[PDB]
């Protein structure tokens, strides 16, 4: 079950000027302790931590870049390893990149595009661990207009392969639009709308006061129109912080209700 | 100690437990803390420099509460929980069924947070300026004030514990 | 810069207050009146030069910059000097298992410590600090900037 995992997301807002310190201050804190995330999605990742190491694994199975790295959150004598799946989309300035940090190795990766358009939208990048698939997204700044077709394409990818019919999937990231605004728009795709559930905080996730970071998921264990039975709640991940949050976005976690 | 024993790598000490705790620090550096150890006594806020002898009763483990978006605080040393009571906070036996032990933290635009009692609908308030060792901790209307005699902003900070470098 | 995704604005450096976990006092700059809150604020910027890699000890090189000025924290004058004087302004963040940070200078590999009120020095702390344990005198909190703030409203 997706609910077995502690999933989180954070838009790091990286840049040439500040990037490395953000991974070492905030990302490290989001992954540590008993309540640290098992899977963390990152947007605007910039460059990976300088100590991250590229593995020999090849997942590049298309035009969109995706690479696997390992990163040691501990010391050389007491390692505490995580994998990082990195999609360096921003070849222009190397800042608008996507990443997924996972304790467990991905069995497979997936890249799903939204509808063709003249806008430079970003694809959803994800990893499958067993029967659960996790995506990181960063929708367009102007109302995340690419979000509905992105969600629909992800849906058809798994729910239209034989083995994919039992997969649960979760799309997590910066949707750039209110949860209710996305919810209404998705109704234009009845099958998608009825097979998914938006899980989001009711507290701001950005310093503008807006709620822009959350998740949408499909739990294969639940029937159509019954996804609201999901026992996964969204919350600003404040229990992990021991420092200033170095971006204008607050990390958000998705954890099973206790 | 040996990093390599005769038959294999030997595990060095590097505690993960400290990662689970933190302190709630006011703008004046004062940390929300138990003072009188018996259950149901009032909580206060003392900076580390005036409370070294308090030990781990100054550290808390922040966990999600029973309800979505709320948190509860468990004392590192005593295992009791922060609880809204009357016009302040006390610590008492933990129970996921006690709404008074659940708090909503509201982020501010500086990255600090305001702590709101869900049962009372009031925020944790304190006086940054004090003629004594501590700030008095109360509950009052959530206006996000940041004055010398009344402030409601807190920082989610590292616990007061020996730290081990993980570089 | 020429990012591939122009819908995404470039974000400026994060604002912080740097506090000793022992004294809880924020390190101040002299660019603002001591009673003005901006005197407790710093912009955290990453140092990109490669001349201090030998003693980096796996930490992150940074500078603590004054808001609105090309000045950076340093053990010189009244607490700051020109940011271009990297030997005195580039420091090194060392993460810990608690979220606190140890801070070394990039040039000497010494540690910044504070054992008492208004005490701040850069002292030898041996070789690599990896896996070693330290008292609060060596610990620093990179925290929200001191001063007013507004509760975010959706
Ligand atoms: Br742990
Ligand atoms: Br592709
Ligand atoms: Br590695
Ligand atoms: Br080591
Ligand atoms: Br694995
Ligand atoms: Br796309
Ligand atoms: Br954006
Ligand atoms: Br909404
Ligand atoms: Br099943
Ligand atoms: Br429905
Ligand atoms: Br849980
Ligand atoms: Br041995
Ligand atoms: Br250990
Ligand atoms: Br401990
Ligand atoms: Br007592
Ligand atoms: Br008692
Ligand atoms: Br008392
Ligand atoms: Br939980
Ligand atoms: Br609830
Ligand atoms: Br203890
Ligand atoms: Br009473
Ligand atoms: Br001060
Ligand atoms: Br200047
Ligand atoms: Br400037
Ligand atoms: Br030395
Ligand atoms: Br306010």
């Amino acid at each position: 079950n997706l609910s077995d995992f502690k999933v989180a997301t954070w838009n790091l807002q990286g840049s040439s000027a500040v990037n490395e310190s953000k991974w070492n201050i905030n990302v490290r804190q989001l992954l540590s302790g008993e309540q640290g995330a098992d899977i963390l999605m990152v947007q605007e990742a910039g460059s990976l931590p300088s100590s991250a190491v590229r593995t020999s694994r090849v997942i590049q199975h298309g035009g969109t870049p995706i690479e696997e790295y390992t990163w040691n959150l501990g010391t050389r004598s007491r390692p505490n390893m995580v994998y990082i799946y990195y999609s360096r989309l921003d070849v222009g300035a190397n800042r608008v990149n996507l990443a997924i940090v996972s304790r467990r190795q991905a069995d497979e990766a997936f890249i799903v595009h939204s509808d063709s358009s003249v806008l430079q939208s970003r694809p959803a990048v994800g990893i499958r661990i067993g029967t659960d698939v996790f995506f990181t997204v960063h929708a367009l700044a102007t109302g995340g207009s690419d979000a509905v077709s992105l969600i629909r394409n992800i849906f058809t990818t798994f729910n239209s392969p034989p083995e994919r019919r039992v997969y649960s999937w979760m799309v997590v990231g910066d949707f750039n639009r209110a949860p209710a605004n996305l919810e209404v728009a998705l109704r234009q795709e009845p099958a998608v709308s009825e097979n998914t559930i938006i899980i989001a905080p009711t507290e701001p996730t950005h310093r503008s006061g807006n709620i822009l970071d959350y998740a949408i998921l499909h739990d294969a264990h639940l029937p159509r129109r019954e996804q609201a039975r999901e026992r996964i709640g969204a919350s600003l991940m404040l229990n992990q912080l021991r420092s200033q949050i170095t971006s204008d976005h607050f990390p958000v976690s998705f954890v099973r209700d206790r | 100690l040996n990093l390599l024993s005769s038959s294999g790598p030997n595990r060095q000490v590097l505690p993960s437990e400290p990662s689970n705790f933190m302190t709630l620090m006011g703008q004046n550096g004062a940390l929300l803390t138990v003072w009188a150890l018996a259950k149901r006594n009032w909580l206060w806020a003392y900076p580390n420099i005036y409370s070294q002898d308090f030990g781990n009763i100054r550290n808390w483990k922040m966990e999600p509460g029973k309800h979505r978006e709320y948190f509860r605080f468990v004392n590192q040393s005593l295992g009791t929980c922060v609880e809204a009571y009357g016009n302040g906070l006390i610590h008492d036996i933990c129970s996921l069924d006690k709404l008074a032990q659940e708090f909503e933290l509201l982020p501010t635009d500086s990255g600090a947070v305001v702590i709101k009692s869900v049962s009372q609908g009031r925020c944790v308030t304190y006086n940054p300026v004090s003629t004594t060792f501590y700030s008095t901790v109360t509950l009052s209307v959530c206006d996000g004030a940041t004055e010398p005699s009344r402030d409601q902003t807190w920082y989610l900070a590292p616990p007061v514990l020996e730290a081990t470098a993980v570089n | 810069d020429p990012t591939t995704y122009p819908d995404v604005e470039l974000s400026p450096p994060p604002r912080i207050s740097l506090r000793s976990l022992l004294t809880a006092q924020p390190v101040k700059n002299d660019h603002y009146d001591s009673h003005n809150y901006l005197s407790t604020h710093w912009e955290l910027i990453d140092y990109k030069g490669k001349e201090y890699e030998k003693l980096r000890d796996g930490g992150t090189l940074v500078q603590f910059k004054v808001v609105g000025a090309a000045k950076c924290f340093a053990f010189l004058g009244k607490g700051t000097t020109d940011c271009k004087d990297t030997d005195h302004t580039v420091f090194n963040l060392i993460p810990t298992n608690t979220g606190a940070f140890l801070i070394k200078d990039a040039l000497l590999g010494f540690c910044i410590t504070s054992h008492d009120f208004d005490d701040l020095k850069l002292e030898p702390c041996g070789g690599s600090v990896s896996g070693r344990t330290f008292s609060l005198a060596y610990q620093w909190g990179i925290l929200p900037p001191f001063g007013p703030s507004k509760i975010l409203i959706p």
